[PDB]
RNA sequence: AAUAGGUUUGGUCCUAGCCUUUCUAUUAGCUCUUAGUAAGAUUACACAUGCAAGCAUCCCCGUUCCAGUGAGUUCACCCUCUAAAUC
RNA sequence: GAUUAACCUUUAGCAAUAAACGAAAGUUUAACUAAGCUAUACUAACCCCAGGGUUGGUCAAUUUCGUGCCAGCCACCGCGGUCACAC
């Protein structure tokens, strides 16, 4: 099926079952499905912890760097997941949404020892 | 054959799967025109009841009641299967007892 | 039983045992043979017993038979780049004939065992799919891991049903 | 060396020469019939471009893929007759025969 | 009833009675399933007791309440695995419900990997072609000079409190839409005492 | 059609059709406790009502996708050439 | 709505993924996600709670009565004419 223009994207689709949720790294066009055809499967993605408290995410990085270097996209998950890695630098947003996290929970922090305070 | 002839002709050809009088469907409904009864074939001996019925299909087809007595009157609803009575030739549709105008058997 | 002389030449087994694999070169392969005579009993047997598995190996390669068109029997290649490679048969027998015809334009055991290993590196094991393409259709499937809802039904605490009962 | 015609050498059998410059050659190929897993002969037919009009019905002919169609279906060019009707020569030899006689004894030239 | 051999469920087999009922035999020797036609159906009943009631034609396995089906009852399970094959025989085969012959199934498996069932275990080639440990992905990476000195890896990591006129500039591009200006954040991950 | 079985005759053998036994799906009758999961108009017949495409300092870009259906039906695959599109 | 033997709620949310747009924080999405309905299926379970169909042979399994070639029954062969394991 061509499509008008798009291009290849490196993204998750998402697999599993209700509740159990499981991606897919694959290489397909961006206009395809998010769970239908695709170029290349790129690894893998488990969410949840296993009985070891570990996520597991599979790369191949061999034909990752080589879909790259033919032009694909990445979806900001995917970005995100390679920051994690160390194969991209952190993504400008992973930093960010650390340092908001750091000033809520240092307004918890006051908020308690000001109630502490006045007990 | 030999084996030229058996190229020649290809793999068989089952013969097209004829559709019974259910038209290859579960169940029919219809709408009973008239009740009457109908001499088995020998060696058997009954008057077995029947009744005429426009399928929802539009063609009028003759189809047996099962059990003991029914109730069954014209312009009335029923639900016709398939099912061959034995001995009474031509009749290939049963009625389903229990179903829209059609009431179960009376116990007893 | 199977019908003709030789019905083991009609079975998926007998065909696969063909060795000669034509380099890409090979377009055509004539068979000139002759159907009586005693030093064309070989090219009779070749084109008996053989011939169908070089077809069967080569699917693409164009092979067409001549019966008592010259005194004896050989066989001839068209290459692609225009170049026509004769081989003499007369007086060899059909295995020597496969034998030579592998030497000259067969592809070597090392240059199959590369293109198999090349074939191997679609089916990636670490690969997630359906089983006609994948070893392991989800990660659920893997010890260890998270087992799938149909079988161990989950904790309520990781179901949206009571994530949300909570929440709300 | 590229082209767009798929068949890009055949040998075949001219059996019309009726078009001007143009021969009608029989080609013939092996398939395989998958119930019986014997090979029959399937045959399909080509126009070559012949511009001496050399060809003779019967002949049998090696043709060249042409790199574009010059016509709605000559897609190919004769490029070698190689056994003419009732003049072959013996490859091996290189003698004349008729059938499986030969016309000149190999040992007339050694 | 109750089986005076729960405990040790391998005693009934040694037994005199055991030997009266069943001699040298398998226990689903002489069971035969009633059933229409000359092909079985394909899967055995769900389970011979149910709701505490025994069905008419008890399976081997439910038809004598003394027989336990437990991993370490290993003569019992010996008799539902093929001595030639080391396959565990399907329901069919010797008549026992699907009930039993998922317990059958798992008990012959806890034997198997307790070591009290002998199976076949074959000799398998080595992972691995070359056995060294040089690779840079199994041994030590030269230390970055970043992470030596302590720094981020890229400088722009770290928060860098934006000159005053730049905040000026932004305040009059989005006047009127302005939240509080946010200074530096803290240091490391604050914890709830 | 299988490890097969029933049925032609006064009887036997041969041939042969039909049917039985197995495994699925839909519908119907009667019946039915819980939990998890998957799947879920007969009809390319007609449709009340609501919603399903926005984004963005204006230009543009998107709404040509996704989602739906199976009416029609060798436009789907390989090779050659070569646009648009991504880098 | 009609029609067919054939019959799911005029729910919620953009939190995840995907898509559109934006330099970006982000915004939108009946895609999707999480729920609702239904023995159509799979898995598991339940102190109390089992039904449906069969019982002449093929083919696992019938006592006593009523009926009397009638009423009725069978997938095939057949059963019922006063001892019917076939209604
Ligand atoms: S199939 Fe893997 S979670 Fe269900
Ligand atoms: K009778
Ligand atoms: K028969
Ligand atoms: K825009
Ligand atoms: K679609
Ligand atoms: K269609
Ligand atoms: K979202
Ligand atoms: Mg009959
Ligand atoms: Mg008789
Ligand atoms: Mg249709
Ligand atoms: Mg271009
Ligand atoms: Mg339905
Ligand atoms: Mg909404
Ligand atoms: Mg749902
Ligand atoms: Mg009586
Ligand atoms: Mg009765
Ligand atoms: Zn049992």
């Amino acid at each position: 099926k061509a499509y008008r223009g798009g291009h290849l994207t490196i993204r998750l689709a998402l697999g599993g079952c209700t509740n159990r949720p499981f991606y897919r790294i694959v290489a397909a066009h961006n206009k395809c499905p998010r769970d239908g055809r695709f170029v290349e499967q790129l690894g893998s993605y488990d969410p949840l912890p296993n009985s070891h408290g570990e996520k597991l995410v599979a790369l191949n990085l061999d034909r990752i760097r080589h879909w790259i270097g033919c032009g694909a996209h990445l979806s900001k998950p995917m970005e995100k997941l390679l920051g994690l890695a160390g194969f991209f630098p952190l993504h400008p947003m992973m930093i960010t949404n650390a340092e908001r996290l750091r000033r809520k929970r240092a307004r918890e922090v006051l908020l308690a020892s000001q109630k502490t305070d006045a007990e | 054959a030999t084996l030229n002839q058996m190229h020649r002709l290809g793999p068989p050809k089952r013969p097209p799967r004829k559709l019974g009088p259910t038209e290859g469907r579960p169940q029919l409904k219809g709408v009973v025109l008239c009740t009457f009864t109908r001499k088995p074939k020998k060696p058997n001996s009954a008057n077995r009841k029947c009744c005429r019925v426009r399928l929802s299909t539009g063609r009028e087809a003759v189809c047996f009641i099962p059990g003991e007595g029914h109730t069954l009157q014209e312009h009335q609803i029923v639900l016709v299967e398939g099912g061959r009575t034995q001995d009474l030739p031509g009749v290939k549709l049963t009625v389903v007892r229990g179903k829209y105008d059609c009431g179960h058997v009376q116990k007893k | 039983p199977m019908k003709g002389r030789f019905p083991i030449r009609r079975t998926l087994q007998y065909l696969s045992q063909g060795n000669v694999v034509f380099k890409d070169s090979v377009k055509v392969m004539t068979v000139n043979y002759n159907t009586h005579g005693e030093l064309g009993e070989g090219a009779r047997k070749f084109v008996f017993f053989n011939i169908p598995q070089i077809q069967y190996k080569n699917p693409w390669v164009q092979i067409m038979m001549f019966k008592n068109m010259t005194p004896s029997p050989f066989l001839r290649f068209y290459l692609d780049s225009g170049e026509q490679v004769l081989v003499d048969v007369e007086t060899k027998s059909n295995k020597e004939i496969m034998e030579h015809i592998r030497k000259i334009l067969g592809k070597n055991e090392e240059t199959l065992r590369e293109e198999e290993e090349e074939k191997k590196q679609l089916s990636h094991p670490a690969n997630f799919g359906p089983r006609k393409y994948c070893l392991r259709e989800c990660i659920c499937e893997v010890e260890g891991q998270v087992p799938c809802p149909s079988l161990v039904p989950l904790p309520k605490e990781m179901r949206g049903k009571y994530k949300a009962a909570l929440k709300a | 060396v590229r082209s767009s015609v798929h068949a890009r050498w055949i040998v075949g059998k001219v059996i019309g020469t009726k078009m001007q410059k143009t021969a009608k050659v029989r080609v013939t190929r092996l398939v395989l019939d998958p119930y019986l897993l014997k090979y029959f002969n399937k045959r399909k037919t080509y126009f070559a471009h012949d511009a001496l009009q050399q060809c003779t019905v019967g002949d049998i002919v090696l043709l060249r893929a042409l790199p574009v169609p010059r016509a709605k279906h000559v897609k190919h060019e004769l490029a070698e007759i190689v056994f003419k009707v009732g003049k072959v020569i013996d490859p091996v030899t290189g003698k004349p025969c008729a059938g499986t006689t030969y016309l000149e004894s190999p040992l007339s030239s050694e | 009833p109750i089986s005076p051999y729960k405990d040790e469920p391998w005693k009934y087999l040694e037994s005199e009675e055991y030997q009266e009922r069943y001699g040298s035999r398998p226990v689903w020797a002489d069971y035969r399933r009633n059933h229409k036609g000359g092909v079985p159906p394909q899967r055995t009943r769900k389970t011979c007791i149910r709701r505490n009631k025994v069905v008419g034609n008890p399976c081997p396995i439910c038809r004598d309440h003394k027989l336990h089906v437990d991993f370490r009852n290993v003569k019992l399970l010996e008799q539902f695995v093929c001595a030639h094959t080391g396959i565990i025989f399907y329901a069919p085969y010797t008549g026992v419900c699907v009930k039993q012959h998922k317990r059958l199934t798992q008990a012959i498996q806890k034997a198997r990997d307790h070591g009290l069932l002998i199976y076949h275990i074959p000799q398998v080639e080595p992972r691995d072609l070359d056995f060294s440990t040089s690779h840079g992905a199994v041994s030590a990476t030269p230390p970055a000079p970043t992470l030596v000195s302590g720094d981020p890896w890229y400088p722009w990591y770290n928060w860098k409190q934006p000159p005053e006129r730049e905040l000026s500039r932004l305040r009059r591009l989005y006047q009127g839409h302005l939240q509080e200006e946010s200074g530096p954040p803290p240091e490391s991950m604050p914890k709830m005492p």
